[PDB]
C-alpha cells in the first residue's frame, strides 16, 4: 500500500519529505494508475499553497536540468568514456604488435616501445580517474549505486543525461557493455544464478531513478543505496 | 465574434483575453494576445471550425509543451485551472521556463511523456489531455497517458503528423489507420486537417466514456 | 641481342663481370629459351674450370641465403612495418577521440592527451628510422631504387625475403599498399599518365632483381639504379 | 643384380656405387650407399620396376632438391655429369649445401622453380628434368622448365601427389587428368604408383620429340 506522490508517501496517511519535495518529485514512481486524486490527497496535506508549492518545485528541477544542459558536463564525460576504451584498444593491439617484434629480436627499440605503452597505460589510468571526478559531481546518486566506472558507461551508451533519464529499467539492465554491465555489480554477482535476475530488475529500476535525481537534483539520496542493500539481504 | 472561453476574433485576428506579454509573437494589444495560427496547431483547429467548450476551472495535461507557444494560450483559456506541461528536450524547455515564470498556472514536467507512470505521482486526474507529439508511437503515448489521468468522461485533442507515423504512405491512408486505431479507446468528435496552416497535421477531438 | 648468362653478356662476344659472377648469377635474366648452350658459350670463355667456378659461385649465394635466414633480420623488419602502421592507426583514432573531448571542454587532461599523442607520434618517427637502418643493410639494392619506406613495405606485404624474391614483376607493381606503392616513385609519378605504366613494368622488373641480389649478395649494384634513370630519360 | 648406371641390389638392399658419406641414412658399406626407398620417390620407382638407362656423362636438372636425399643418389648415378638442383625453401636448403659441399657434381639453385626464365642463364640444355615438386601447378612448372632447357629428345621423370593438385577428388581421376594434361607435350613411357613406399604418389616417365 505504498504510493509515491510528489509530497510524500500515502497509504491512508501521509509522510512528507524533509524540505525535499524536489526529491520525491523526481521520485513519484508509481507503476499503475492511482485510485485517488493526488491533488485532493494533497489538499488534505498542504494548505491552499498546494499549487504554489507544487509549482515552485516543478520549477526548481526544470531549472537544474537547463542549468546542467548549459554546462554540458555530461557530454565531456561521454567523450571521455569513448576515448578511454579507445586508448585501451591501442594499449592492446600495440602489445600484440610488440610481442610480434619481440618474438624475433629484442632490439633497443622494443624498449622504447615498452615505455611508450606504459606512458600510454598511464593516460588510461588518467582518464579513468577523470570520469570518476566528474561522475561523483554530475552524477552521484548513480556512481553511488554501481560505481563511477559503470555509471559512466551507461551514460555514454545512453548518449547524454536527458537521453538516459528516459530509458526504461529494462533497457538499463541490458544496454550494458555492447546481461548488461549492471550485471557485474556485487549485489547481482553474489546470488544464485536464477534469482540474480530479480536483483538486476530492482537495481535497474532504482538506478533509472538515481539517474533522474542526479540530473534534476544533483544531490545524493541514500534512500537509494538503502533500498538496494536491503532488497539484497532479502535475497536468501 | 466569440468562439471559446477567452477566444475572440478581433477584426480578423484570433486572440485570447490576457494581461500577459508576448512569448513568441509580440502580438499583444489592450488585454489580448494574437494567436498566430501559423505557430499553433490549436489556434488553427479553432479557425478550421471545430472548437473546445470549457470553463476556466479546468485541469489540463499538455503532452508536448515545446517552447510553450500553443501552451501560453491555453493558459489564457484555462485561467482558473492548472496546466501540467510535459516536454523532454532541454533546448525548447529552456524557453518554456520563461513562460511558467511569467504565468502562474502552468506546471513544468521535464520528463519523457512516453512513460506516464514515471510522473504518475504528480499529475492529478485531468479533464483533458492535449497532445502535439510527433513520433511513431503517438497514439500509444496518448492512450497510456489517458489511462493514468484522463478522468472518466474526459476529453482529448491530439495533433497528428501523418509522416511521423508512416514514412512512406499516403497521408490519407495513414490518417485512415490512426483514426481506426484510436477509436478502440475514445469516442470521436471531429477530425479535420489544418490544411492552410499545417499542411501535414490533422486534429482529432474525442473522449473516453 | 643482349643475353644475361651467369658469367657475362653474350651476343656473339663476351663481357665478364669484375670478379662478380655472384652478381650476374643472380642477374641471369632472360625471358625466353636461349638459342645456345650457356655451357658451351661458357666453355669458350672460362677454361675447364667452368664447372668449378660455376659451382663456387652457386655455393656462395646459397650460403648467404642460409646466412640471412639464420639471422632472420628480414622478419624483424616485417614486424617493424606491421607495428608502424599500427602505431599510426592509433595516432589517428586518438586524435579523433581528443578533438571529440576538445569540441566540448578544453580540460587540463586534454593536454596530457596532446603530449601523449606527440610522445606516440615520436615512437612512429622512431620505428620509421629503424626500418631505414636495417633496410639499408639487409636490403640496399632495393632501398636504393624505391627508398627504405617503400622497399620495406613490399617486404612486409611479401612476407619475408625468400617469399618476396619469388614474386613476379607483375605482382610487385600491384602488391602495393593494399597502382601499387611502386607507382608513387618519382620516375613513375612524373610522366604522362598512360606511359607511366610502362615505367612501373620496368621498375618492377628491375626491382624484383634488386630484391634477389640483396638477399643473395647483400651488396649494392648501381647497374640497377643506372638502368632505371636511363630508361626514365628515354621516356619522352 | 644390376638395374642402373651405378645401381645394384646388395642382397636385397637397393644401393648406389659411391665413395661418399651418409647424407641421411648412415647406410654406407664398402663403396655403396643404401638407397632408402622410404626416403626417395626415385629409389621406389626403381623398385616398382621401371628404371632409367643413362651414361654417367649426363646433364641433370632437378626441380625439388629438397634436403638432398633423392639428389645425393642421382649424383652417384651421374658421376660423370652435372646436377643443377633447385630448391626455394631455406630450411631444407640449409641441409642441401652440406651435400653440394661434400660432392663436386651438384650445382645449387636457390630459386623458385615456378619461373625458369629467372635462372635461364645458368641452366644449360639438360638431358633430363627430374621433378618432385608437390604443388597445384605441378605439370605447368614441369612444362615450362622443359621448354627452356630440355634438349629435343630429352627425357623427364616427374613425381606426383594426387592431393597436391586436387584437394578432394579420387586419386585415380586426378592421375587420370594429369596424365592427359601432360600428354600434350611429352610422350609417355610409363606410369606406376609407388604404392608401398609412397601411398599418394605416382611416377610418370616421358620425353618430348
Ligand atoms: C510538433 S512539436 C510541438 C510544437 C508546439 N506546438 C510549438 O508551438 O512549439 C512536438 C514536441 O513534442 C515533444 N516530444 C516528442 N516526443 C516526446 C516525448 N516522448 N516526451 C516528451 N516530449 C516529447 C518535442 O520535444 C517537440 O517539441
Ligand atoms: C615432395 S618434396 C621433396 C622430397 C625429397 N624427395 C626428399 O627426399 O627430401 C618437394 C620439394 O619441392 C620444393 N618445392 C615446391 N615448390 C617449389 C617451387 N616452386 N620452387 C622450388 N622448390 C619447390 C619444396 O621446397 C619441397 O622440398
Amino acid at each position: 500500500l505504498r504510493y509515491n506522490l510528489w509530497f510524500g508517501v500515502y497509504d491512508g496517511k501521509e509522510i512528507k519529505l524533509s524540505e525535499n519535495f524536489e526529491e520525491s518529485f523526481l521520485k513519484a514512481e508509481n507503476p499503475s494508475p492511482l485510485p485517488f486524486n493526488v491533488s485532493e490527497v494533497g489538499a488534505k496535506a498542504l494548505g491552499k499553497d498546494y499549487y504554489r508549492i507544487l509549482r515552485k518545485t516543478a520549477l526548481a528541477v526544470s531549472e537544474k536540468m537547463v542549468e546542467k544542459e548549459l554546462r554540458r558536463e555530461d557530454r565531456y564525460v561521454v567523450a571521455l568514456v569513448k576515448a578511454l576504451e579507445e586508448i585501451d584498444e591501442s594499449i592492446n593491439m600495440l602489445n600484440e604488435k610488440l610481442e610480434d617484434i619481440r618474438a624475433v629480436k629484442e632490439s633497443e627499440i622494443t624498449e622504447k616501445f615498452e615505455k611508450k605503452i606504459r606512458e600510454l597505460r598511464e593516460l588510461r589510468r588518467d582518464v579513468e580517474r577523470e570520469i570518476e571526478e566528474v561522475m561523483e559531481k554530475i552524477a552521484p546518486n548513480m556512481t553511488e549505486l554501481v560505481g563511477a566506472k559503470v555509471a559512466a558507461k551507461l551514460l555514454e551508451r545512453a548518449g547524454s543525461m536527458e537521453r538516459l533519464v528516459r530509458l526504461p529499467a529494462s533497457k538499463i539492465q541490458v544496454i550494458g557493455a555492447e546481461h548488461g554491465i549492471i550485471f557485474l555489480h556485487p549485489f547481482i554477482r553474489t546470488l544464485p544464478k536464477a534469482k540474480r535476475g530479480k536483483m538486476a530488475r530492482f537495481l535497474a529500476a532504482k538506478l533509472a531513478i538515481a539517474a533522474k535525481i542526479d540530473y534534476f537534483r544533483g544531490e545524493i539520496d541514500e534512500s537509494l543505496y538503502e533500498s538496494i542493500r536491503r532488497r539484497y539481504e532479502e535475497l536468501r | 465574434k466569440e468562439l471559446m472561453r477567452n477566444v475572440y476574433l478581433l477584426d480578423d485576428t484570433l486572440v485570447t483575453k490576457s494581461k500577459y506579454g508576448s512569448h513568441y509573437g509580440e502580438k499583444v494589444f489592450d488585454g489580448y494576445r494574437e494567436w498566430v495560427p501559423w505557430r499553433s496547431k490549436l489556434a488553427a483547429m479553432i479557425l478550421k471550425g471545430h472548437r473546445l467548450k470549457l470553463r476556466g476551472d479546468e485541469r489540463v495535461l499538455y503532452l508536448g509543451a515545446a517552447s510553450g507557444t500553443t501552451v501560453s494560450h491555453l493558459a489564457d483559456i484555462v485561467d482558473e485551472g492548472i496546466i501540467y506541461a510535459v516536454e523532454y528536450s532541454a533546448k525548447p524547455f529552456e524557453k518554456l521556463l520563461e513562460l511558467v515564470r511569467e504565468r502562474n498556472n502552468i506546471i513544468p514536467l521535464l520528463f519523457d511523456a512516453s512513460k506516464p507512470w514515471k510522473y504518475s505521482g504528480i499529475v492529478e486526474k485531468v479533464d483533458l489531455i492535449y497532445q502535439d507529439i510527433a513520433q511513431k508511437n503517438q497514439i500509444e503515448i496518448l492512450k497510456a497517458n489517458a489511462e493514468f489521468f484522463l478522468k472518466e468522461k474526459g476529453e482529448v485533442v491530439i495533433m497528428v503528423k501523418a509522416r511521423s507515423i508512416d514514412s512512406t504512405a499516403e497521408p490519407e491512408e495513414v490518417f485512415k489507420s490512426v483514426l481506426k486505431e484510436m477509436e478502440g479507446d475514445f469516442k470521436i468528435v471531429k477530425h479535420g486537417s489544418l490544411m492552410p496552416y499545417h499542411r501535414d497535421h490533422i486534429f482529432i477531438h474525442a473522449y473516453r466514456f
